[PDB]
RNA sequence: UACCUGGUUGAUCCUGCCAGUAGCAUAUGCUUGUCUCAAAGAUUAAGCCAUGCAUGUCUAAGUACGCACGGCCGGUACAGUGAAACUGCGAAUGGCUCAUUAAAUCAGUUAUGGUUCCUUUGGUCGCUCGUACUUGGAUAACUGUGGUAAUUCUAGAGCUAAUACAUGCCGACGGGCGCUGACCCCCUUCGCGGGGGGGAUGCGUGCAUUUAUCAGUGGUGACUCUAGAUAACCUCGGGCCGAUCGCACGCCGGCGGCGACGACCCAUUCGAACGUCUGCCCUAUCAACUUUCGAUGGUAGUCGCCGUGCCUACCAUGGUGACCACGGGUGACGGGGAAUCAGGGUUCGAUUCCGGAGAGGGAGCCUGAGAAACGGCUACCACAUCCAAGGAAGGCAGCAGGCGCGCAAAUU
RNA sequence: UAAAGUUGCUGCAGUUAAAAAGCUCGUAGUUGGAUCUCUCUCGGCCGAAGCGUUUACUUUGAAAAAAUUAGAGUGUUCAAAGCAGGCCGCCUGGAUACCGCAGCUAGGAAUAAUGGAAUAGGACCGCGGUUCUAUUUUGUUG
RNA sequence: CGCUACUACCGAUUGGAUGGUUUAGUGAGGCCCUCGGAUCGGCCCCGCCGGGGUGCCCUGGCGGAGCGCUGA
């Protein structure tokens, strides 16, 4: 036993296809433009984004 | 009849039934009181539990047996023991993964007290959860219902 | 196991305690005590997380060994004694005294009362039992006897104590119609109208309760604890009434409350 | 040092069962307490919770009650003569709960001798030994007279019980377990109770 | 993000698998600047272990004649601090590990009206009609004499304590109650058929225990509950009814305040134990199993803390099974949970929380409230340490650490 | 683990690609046609007012560790986190949901199963009828 | 069929090494029981000095050489 928390979590999500040119052309633009060190940043704001709709959608399928 | 089966003597321990009465005030036999009680949850005391001459200290009426617990019902599956029939306690166990049911049944062990005379094989029998009776038995008969093709 | 335990861990502690996870690997396990375990507040948690008297155990100690903490009249200095509903903590030398009274979310909260409150405490009698030839006696939650109560008195009802002395000076049946807060399940820390008692013989009798403004729940009769007489408690009651706002209306006061500042 | 689980056993289809633990001390068992007949011998056992179980090894001496007189005296037991459980019981005269005993009738005849003013078991040849024939007789007045023998209305006895009185030996049951509280206490066998039990003592001899 | 792509043919459309694809978890390779969390000898070997440590403990309040320190030279027993030792309490918690274990453990649900419960908290504690202004003998520590190669081995002798171990009483206490019954009074009929009383000697009284009987204070859905009454028992291995310690001080020989400690008993708390209902992986190349080597039920008992074939003796012939019994396997502790996942599912869970089990393998116990305890004991089995050869001493699946094992895991 | 609708309950196949037993009977299993829209305490607004054959189902309500998951609040400098914090002593948190199955509870009555009388051993009821309650309405078995 | 390699299978090579299961016999050690009684201690006898009790030997200090009881 520890007074330690193992509650960890990952920020992101590799895309299923890894050579994928309109996205890798997508994430490059985004990088370019945003000034992102890496293609992690992109898929950080990405799974942040995807949460916040798996939220709303789950929310939008009760009752009003 | 012959209650005396047994090779010690049979009586119901809270009934004294050697107190001195004088010859001439006798009606009826001298002194036999017959101990019962009433179970509680609604449940009657048969007619034969308070009128009969049977001693069995599990019964729930006229023994030492107190009901509390889970009260269950089931169908007589066999009456080849002494004081004692098997039930059977049929259900419909829920699987999940292909969203239905399956047939499952329970045989239990219940005491069944000579109060309830003529019970059959397939009528209905309302136990009562008690303490630990013998090695299987933990509940006892105490209400019979007649099966429906039953005259 | 072999014989009994003797420590608590710290994420098996009771929820209300609102203690951390990462101070320790352990809680203060209970003392034997009044109260049960899950049902009450140590004294350590009560002087240092909610009162902030203390910043460790070393000086709930400290405090709790110079004779300064009583509880229900009486002087007490194991630091894990639990105290539990109803119970009177005096602290003479702050001259302060609270009584430990649920709050709606469940927890036990610091609810100050007045120096004449802190004389008297609400028990619900647990049982009532005629022993040593012919002498009535009565258990209540506080898990105090007393002998030769009133003959009125039954199970489920409510008693005063004078904690000086420690004999009943008054008490309120179980009635419908009686105020009664919730010391137990989902409901806990509510306070309400008793509307009617459904009884199941062989099981656990459900009260139904209806709030001050409207709301009705329904509880086991085992978490039923009288307060007063018709709807007036004998009790001061915390800042919420017993009153459970719903997520929505709590919402909406804080954002209220914040918004009238500044 | 025997044990008491119920895991042993096999299960009620009748499969073997595994023990998935050793023996644990709260599931044990101690040897009989095959209580004899003689000069008193209890032997003291410390059970769970520090409690003390008195493990009678021998008894002479028990209290047993004539329950239609309500009469419960101190009385020396004499012999083990029926054991429904076990007859080798009666061989070995091991003292259990519920076997039948001869106890001596004396402190029930002393008993009924002072409070009935009659005779009971005393062979009518004998003329009474000396210094009893008082407590029998006495010089009382017309107030305890009438009270004797308006007591003297309900002084009839059984026959049986009369027999086992001539005899000077009286028929009981141990109510008591001597080897779990170090006593033989029992109650005079009286009628159909005593009839059953004659009838199956002279149906074992 | 509810997704596919390459590969059979000369070419085509398919079935279909192989390969690719993304996560996840172990290992490994190459590389590695900052910073915050953070797993870490589970997998193979519940294999073996050098060494060290991991459980001890004193308040005003059990026992202080250790000058070991220390004063106020005395009808001044004990100033005080205090090693040691006796006494008490804990050592049954925690930590580790997952070998066993397949309705077993476990989970939810109930029950104990079928049990035990140190401690805590509250109550009860002149409720007993029968040396006290304080009783007895020891033994430690200490002094002194020793033995053995060897140990947390201990043996003689000389003292001396108790909250250790024993014994045991004034008092409340005046008597009441019950059962006895030498005797006396009053009235009615001098058929006392009847009554009413006072009563001296005697026995027994409270709580607890055991048995039998009686009557129907409160309670339950339900007692053979609680309470009451009677007749007695009342364990030499004999139970309660205080021979205890500190502080503050008093009051015209008595009466006391605040505590500490202890003892029944009853509640309470913490539990434990044993039952209820439902739920567990694969396997039929496992279809019948169990049956007094108790198997299922009955009666009586024994034992047990208690319910119970728990065991025993008689009696009956039962009980389980294709709704999969029984048998077998599990690189099976169960669960909360984890990974993945459109919906549905699939796999995992040794692993910090809960429950169980174990301490090299079995078995058996002592003490205690609680252990079938292993940082307790006894024995056997395996391994193993010292020896002067006579004996003595063992248990890291505790924390480090070592060996071994391995693909695989950190600081004595 | 997904991809694998290559284990298919959702949701796969069986003419020729792998595959329907040679053919019937047949028990268990599975599945089965229409049909049926008082209150034996009553007192001058209050309660002894009934799972009223039953179950499945559905909707409740209790009760159900925490941690984890979801999720509310909260500038850890951001974040993973944490359960903290905020304002010039005071103020406010430490929510909430979910928690299969079984068990308990209460509404609904479609769907599904089950039951009620045909030998009348039938429902409501006026009239009878052969043991027997230990409360009798106030000087106690006078 | 001939080669070469690999893999299961059959099988008295009357093969070598551990793992268990079990009739028969033996059985450590603990616990219980029935005995046993090395020792130790109390009350009367070669303990007899001494007390609020005077020639009441009777103790609260020493084998009181005791088929005398008695407890451990």
């Amino acid at each position: 036993p520890v007074a330690r928390s193992w509650v960890c979590r990952k920020t992101y999500v590799t895309p299923r296809r890894p050579f994928e040119k309109s996205r890798l052309d997508q994430e490059l633009k985004l990088i370019g433009e945003y000034g992102l060190r890496n293609k992690r940043e992109v898929w950080r704001v990405k799974f942040t984004l995807a949460k916040i709709r798996k939220a709303a959608r789950e929310l939008l399928t009760l009752d009003e | 009849a012959d209650i005396q089966t047994e090779r010690a003597y049979q009586k119901q321990p809270t009934i004294f039934q050697n107190k001195k009465r004088v010859l001439l005030g006798e009606t009826g036999k001298e002194k036999l009181p017959r101990y019962y009680k009433n179970i509680g949850l609604g449940f009657k005391t048969p007619k034969e539990a308070i009128e009969g001459t049977y001693i069995d200290k599990k019964c729930p009426f006229t023994g030492n047996v107190s009901i509390r617990g889970r009260i269950l019902s089931g169908v007589v599956t066999k009456m080849k023991m002494q004081r004692t029939i098997v039930i059977r306690r049929d259900y419909l166990h829920y699987i999940r993964k292909y969203n239905r049911f399956e047939k499952r049944h329970k045989n239990m062990s219940v005491h069944l007290s000579p109060c309830f005379r003529d019970v059959q094989i397939g009528d209905i029998v309302t136990v009562g959860e008690c303490r630990p009776l013998s090695k299987t038995v933990r509940f006892n008969v105490l209400k019979v219902t007649k099966a429906a093709g039953t005259k | 196991a072999r014989g009994p335990k003797k420590h608590l861990k710290r994420v098996a502690a009771p929820k209300h305690w609102m203690l951390d996870k990462l101070t320790g690997v352990f809680a203060p396990r209970p003392s034997t005590g009044p109260h049960k375990l899950r049902e009450c507040l140590p004294l350590i948690i009560f002087l240092r997380n909610r009162l902030k008297y203390a910043l460790t155990g070393d000086e709930v100690k400290k405090i709790c060994m110079q004779r300064f903490i009583k509880i229900d009249g009486k002087v007490r200095t194991d630091i894990t004694y639990p105290a539990g509903f109803m119970d009177v903590i005096s602290i003479d030398k702050t001259g302060e005294n609270f009584r430990l009274i649920y709050d709606t979310k469940g927890r036990f909260a610091v609810h100050r009362i007045t120096p004449e409150e802190a004389k008297y405490k609400l028990c619900k009698v647990r049982k009532i039992f005629v022993g040593t030839k012919g002498i009535p006696h009565l258990v209540t939650h506080d898990a105090r006897t007393i002998r030769y109560p009133d003959p009125l008195i039954k199970v489920n009802d409510t008693i005063q104590i004078d904690l000086e002395t420690g004999k009943i000076t008054d008490f309120i049946k179980f009635d419908t119609g009686n105020l009664c807060m919730v010391t137990g399940g989902a409901n806990l820390g509510r306070i309400g109208v008793i509307t009617n008692r459904e009884r199941h013989p062989g099981s656990f009798d459900v009260v139904h309760v209806k709030d001050a403004n409207g709301n009705s729940f329904a509880t086991r009769l085992s978490n039923i604890f009288v307060i007063g007489k018709g709807n007036k408690p004998w009790i001061s009651l915390p800042r919420g009434k017993g009153i459970r706002l719903t997520i929505a209306e709590e919402r909406d006061k804080r954002l209220a409350a914040k918004q009238s500042s500044g | 040092g025997i044990s008491r689980d119920n895991w042993h056993k096999r299960r009620k289809t009748g499969g073997k069962r595994k023990p998935y633990h050793k023996k644990r001390k709260y599931e044990l068992g101690r040897p009989a307490a095959n209580t004899k007949i003689g000069p008193r011998r209890i032997h003291t056992v410390r059970v769970r919770g520090g409690n003390k179980k008195y493990r009678a090894l021998r008894l002479d001496v028990g209290n047993f009650s004539w329950g239609s007189e309500c009469c419960t005296r101190k009385t020396r037991i004499i012999d083990v003569v029926y054991n429904a459980s076990n007859n080798e019981l009666v061989r070995t005269k091991t003292l259990v709960k519920n076997c039948i005993v001869l106890i001596d009738s004396t402190p029930y005849r002393q008993w009924y001798e002072s409070h009935y003013a009659l005779p009971l078991g005393r062979k009518k040849g004998a003329k009474l030994t000396p210094e009893e024939e008082e407590i029998l007789n006495k010089k009382r007045s017309k107030k305890i007279q009438k009270k004797y023998d308006e007591r003297k209305k309900n002084a009839k006895i059984s026959s049986l019980l009369e027999e086992q009185f001539q005899q000077g030996k009286l028929l009981a049951c141990i109510a008591s377990r001597p080897g779990q509280c170090g006593r033989a206490d029992g109650y005079v066998l009286e009628g159909k109770e005593l009839e059953f039990y004659l009838r199956k003592i002279k149906a074992r001899k």
